[PDB]
């Protein structure tokens, strides 16, 4: 539970200006239709009040290398039963019938369920995994509305910083791959904002 | 409904996947 030398060197940068922000933002050309991202403040998407309806979207950057940190932003309140946060290849998709964790759903994306404090990858084959992973079994951790994602592409893995506590690789076996942020998200008028930190290419 | 949601509103993506 101790952060990487490399990701206390990343965290210590001070972070990229909003235009920089802009470049990794929500994609509102990769998208479920029903979400769309702010026109007038576009790290967040609003989704639409849809009935039986659970609804993804990736940010515009795909990664295949380096170290990568984002902040996420997500109100409590509008979490619902299905709140997931994590990263997708470009074939997951992005809408499911009904309320379900869609991300880490299946072979194409990762995902932290934040209310369940459950880790879901393949999920509709493979037994979620309890996040983190010092927690005891009926235990609660609450998810504050802001937090960090980790993505490291040399290493292959995915952690998350929560009020500046690594809190331990998510996942692995994630080398290779182009991934990119995503989210998926089941209450209406849910407002979610991503802001890219930085990055600290390999050596 | 539980998630905030309504019947009234037009799921988009479901037509669009259609």
């Amino acid at each position: 539970y101790c952060k990487p030398t490399r990701l206390d060197l990343l965290l210590d940068m001070p972070p990229v200006s909003y235009d920089v922000q802009l470049l990794h933002s929500w994609n509102n050309n990769d998208r479920s239709l029903n979400v769309f991202v702010k026109e007038d403040d576009k790290l967040i998407f609003h989704r639409h009040p849809v009935a039986q309806s659970t609804d993804a979207i990736r940010g515009k950057v795909g990664y295949t290398r380096g170290l990568h940190v984002w902040q996420i932003t997500w109100a409590m309140r509008q979490r619902g039963t299905h709140a997931v946060v994590g990263v997708a290849t470009a074939d997951a998709p992005l809408h499911s019938v009904g309320y379900t964790t869609l991300v880490g759903n299946n072979h194409e994306s990762w995902g932290w369920d934040l209310g369940r404090n459950r880790l879901y990858h393949d999920g509709k084959n493979q037994p979620s995994k309890t996040y983190p992973a010092f927690l005891e079994p009926d235990e609660t951790f609450i998810v504050p509305d802001s937090f960090l994602v980790a993505l490291d592409m040399d290493d292959g893995t995915l952690s998350f910083i929560v009020d500046g506590q690594y809190m331990g690789v998510a996942f692995r076996g994630l080398k290779g791959k182009k991934l990119y942020p995503v989210v998926s998200a089941v209450w209406g008028h849910c407002e979610i904002r991503m802001r890219y930190l930085n990055g600290l290419d390999p050596e | 409904d539980i998630n905030n949601n309504n019947n009234i509103v037009e799921d988009v993506e479901r037509k669009r996947e259609f």
